[PDB]
């Protein structure tokens, strides 16, 4: 459980998150598609039939606690959602078509990201 | 408020606090006692007066009156972190015994009344730390080693598999092989140097029948180490011969299946429809793990024996000589590790079966 958690897979959408400091944090819309090389990333694709996809994205620069948090927190949020979400794991450069389809302007990386928590 | 992480190594303890790179405390993790005790270092300091014991044997705790001076060593000696003010996350081998679990759980509840603990397989928080939810951990330390399948953040029980063949006979059976040369290591003391050499020196090759034949052509494969006393001793195929007893226990007297062996057939105990996740995500943990070319080589063996449709990749990350303390570390510092932990309230009115 977690105030973000508390929102997570509610209706069908397209929800992400980065990893900050050890936290997941929403990302802002505005900037969804455009993903810092520096830092991982969670997302979650609800569809209406819920069915539930994650993913986690790693940015080719991003630290080893950006990248363990973001694993974990798939995991943790699997669980919430009681195990019926398929977890993926994306690559920088390396991503599933179906991960680059929930972007109507394509997969787009920015120089930078994040601090790392250690 | 911030948790202290404790790896219980068969060869060596590795402790520091949630949020590090990495573990700030390594030791050996030895006993000695007279003739009050004394622990890691020290007690190798002490050799003359001391009778050294490993309380944790391939990766179990067998020795509790022990293993509680290493765990206070750990907090006072080392940390200088009281016990009871703290959360304290606590590795185990895979296929730890229930027994061993609920026995460590009273230990910290009851003798250093932790706040909060919580217990995680080293091999699980490895491959976290590879940044995956999904792949095998092949884990060699020094006392034992395992092949882990772990789907969607779980082991898989049914699939692990134990191997004693670890680092600790390595560095025995290049203690024997040195022979050869008119080296007489067997004590103690000497078997730490010997240790050292095969740290600096070995490595696993790529193919081994070709490797004896190019060995034997030249001396290039002769490299040097200054012992402790100042003599220069010199070490030739011993270099790879050492580790190749990973892949060919037989070397040992043993009757055990290599490390490539192992991880196929803990591949093949999972049901067909992950296996591709799996030979795609061979994660490397564990100090025995740290030769050069042993991803290499645990690639080109794998890949023989796994179906030819097969995508084989092994991953060897720079840090995996700690990554299971590393794993630790990240998880006990998440913001949802709050509600994971087992809190000394809770045991006292449950037990150590809340661990469970
Ligand atoms: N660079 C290296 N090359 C080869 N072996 C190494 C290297 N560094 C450490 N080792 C060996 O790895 C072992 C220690 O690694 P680890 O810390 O993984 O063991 P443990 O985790 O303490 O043992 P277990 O995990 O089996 O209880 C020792 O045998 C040590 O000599
Ligand atoms: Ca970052
Ligand atoms: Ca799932
Ligand atoms: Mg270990």
């Amino acid at each position: 459980e977690h105030p973000e958690f508390l929102k997570a897979g509610k209706e069908p959408g397209l929800q992400i998150w980065r990893v900050e400091k050890f936290d997941l944090v929403p990302v802002p819309p505005n900037l969804y598609g455009d993903f810092f090389t520096g830092d991982a990333y969670v997302i979650l694709k609800t569809v209406q039939l819920l069915q539930y996809d994650l993913h986690y994205w790693l940015g080719n620069e991003c630290s080893q606690d950006e990248s363990g948090a973001a694993a974990i927190f798939t995991v943790q949020l699997d669980d919430y959602l009681n195990g019926r979400a398929v977890q993926h794991r994306e690559v920088q450069g390396f991503e599933s078509s179906t991960f680059s389809g929930y972007f109507k302007s394509g997969l787009k990386y920015k120089k930078g990201g994040v601090a790392s928590g250690f | 408020v911030q948790a202290l992480v404790v790896d219980n190594g068969s060869g060596n303890v590795k402790a520091g606090v949630a949020g590090d790179d990495a573990p700030r405390s390594v030791f050996p993790s030895i006993v000695g006692r007279p003739k009050d005790a004394f622990v890691g270092d020290e007690a190798q300091t002490k050799r003359g007066i001391l009778t050294l014991k490993y309380p944790i044997e391939h990766g179990i705790v067998t020795n509790w009156d022990d293993m509680e001076k290493i765990w206070h060593h750990t907090f006072y000696n080392e940390l200088r972190a009281a016990p009871e003010e703290h959360p304290v996350l606590l590795t185990e081998a895979p296929l730890n015994p229930k027994a061993n679990r609920e026995r460590m759980t009273q230990i910290m509840f009851e003798s250093f009344n932790v706040p909060a603990m919580y217990v995680a397989i080293q091999a699980v928080l490895s491959l976290y730390s590879s940044g995956r939810t999904t792949g095998i951990v092949l884990d060699s330390g020094d006392g034992v080693s395992h092949t882990v399948p772990i789907y969607e953040g779980y082991a898989l029980p049914h699939a692990i598999m134990r191997l004693d063949l670890a680092g600790r006979d390595l560095t025995e059976y290049l203690m024997k092989i040195l022979h050869e040369r008119g080296y007489g290591f067997s004590t103690s003391a000497e078997k730490e140097i010997v240790r050292d050499i095969k740290e600096k020196l070995c490595y696993i090759a790529l193919n081994f029948d070709e490797e004896m034949k190019t060995s034997e052509q030249s001396s290039d494969i002769e490299k040097s180490y200054e012992l402790p006393d100042g003599n220069i001793i010199t070490v030739g195929n011993e270099r790879f011969r050492c580790p190749e007893a990973l892949f060919q226990p037989s070397f040992l007297g043993k009757e055990a299946a290599g490390i490539h062996t192992t991880t196929f057939n803990s591949i093949k105990k999972c049901d067909v429809d992950i296996r591709k996740d799996l030979y795609g995500n061979i994660v490397l943990s564990g100090g025995t793990t740290m030769y050069e070319g042993i991803g290499e080589r645990l690639t080109r063996d794998i890949t023989t024996l796994a179906p030819s449709t097969m995508k084989i990749k092994v991953v060897a990350p720079p840090e995996r000589k700690y990554s299971v303390w590393i794993g630790g570390s990240i998880l006990s510092s998440l913001s949802t590790f709050q509600q994971m932990w087992i809190t000394k309230e809770e045991y006292d009115e449950s037990g150590p079966s809340i661990v469970h």
